[PDB]
């Protein structure tokens, strides 16, 4: 019966949690702030601190609200700046991590063509999850999953490679995490080549902060 | 004048099995995806050449 907010909108995929004890903090002064923390949590996901992208799948759990009395100096433009840091600071202790979209890709072709679909799918990090025959039909159907950013030209890949015979339509299907560690300043990136999925996740992440126009790496503190 | 011909099918299928040695014996055009006119248009006005194309 905690739960405060939902995420960045009325759906988002994050949970905001106070488990301030009832003896600790008085509620009733917590309930001055509560409309407040919950804003500025929604803004801070809505944001993110590594990439300015959407935060997923994280919970948030207040701990301890200590609140000045005084309405004059709460509420506005004081707590609001407040909640959001200390949203980027609790994200930032608990390892990050990178998600990329998933792409479902379905692939109609002869029974020939299959092993020509595996090979195809195997060099853009493809993960097959599926063949099976189409009843009445001589064709198969290979169910697959492949990484958005892996995709480009894929389709165009097995059509060509497979002589025209083999035909995908792909559909965004979930979120999951990239195999490397965004914050980690051990890795050296070169400009113009194809990292090794070890980290995958720091390149992902300092070119896009490089896209947005932000600093070339955060700051993790407090 | 001989300038129109109306044949009937056997006369046809027999043909057909004639020629087979000078015929692609495909059913589809997408064997010729990425391949045909006008991928070879697009190549030029791109000023690229696709792998097995004209240049």
């Amino acid at each position: 019966r905690s739960i405060w907010a939902f995420g960045p909108d009325a759906t988002g995929p994050n949970i905001l949690v106070d488990d301030t004890l009832p003896s600790e903090v008085d509620k009733a002064l917590l309930g001055s702030v509560k409309d407040s923390i919950v804003q500025g949590f929604q803004w801070g996901t809505r944001e993110g601190p590594l990439c300015d992208e959407l935060i997923r799948n994280v919970k948030f759990k207040i701990l301890d609200a200590v609140v000045a009395q005084e309405p004059l100096h709460r509420g506005g433009g004081q707590i609001i700046p407040t909640a959001r840091r200390v949203v980027y600071s609790a994200f930032l202790m608990a390892t990050p991590r990178l998600m990329e979209p998933y792409y479902f890709v379905e692939v109609q072709a002869p029974a020939d063509c299959v092993s020509a679909v595996y090979t195809v799918l195997a060099r853009r990090r493809g993960h097959v999850t599926q063949d099976a025959p189409i009843p009445g039909s001589p064709l198969y159907t290979i169910k697959a999953f492949i990484p958005a950013i892996d995709s480009f030209g894929f389709e165009t890949d097995l059509r060509t490679h497979t002589q025209g015979q083999a035909f995908s339509l792909s559909v965004f299907h979930h979120w999951q995490i990239v195999p490397g560690d965004p914050l980690d300043k051990s890795i050296v990136i070169r400009p113009l080549e194809p990292q090794p999925a070890p980290h995958l996740a720091r390149e992902f992440m300092i070119k896009t902060r490089r896209r947005k126009g932000l600093s070339e790496d955060v700051s993790i503190s407090k | 004048t001989y300038q129109r011909w109306q044949f009937t099918l056997p006369m046809m299928s027999t043909l057909y099995r004639l020629a087979n040695q000078l015929l692609t014996d495909l059913v589809d055009d997408n064997y010729f995806y990425l391949f045909d006119l006008k991928a070879f248009f697009t190549s030029k006005a791109l000023n690229m050449a696709i792998p097995g194309g004209p240049k």
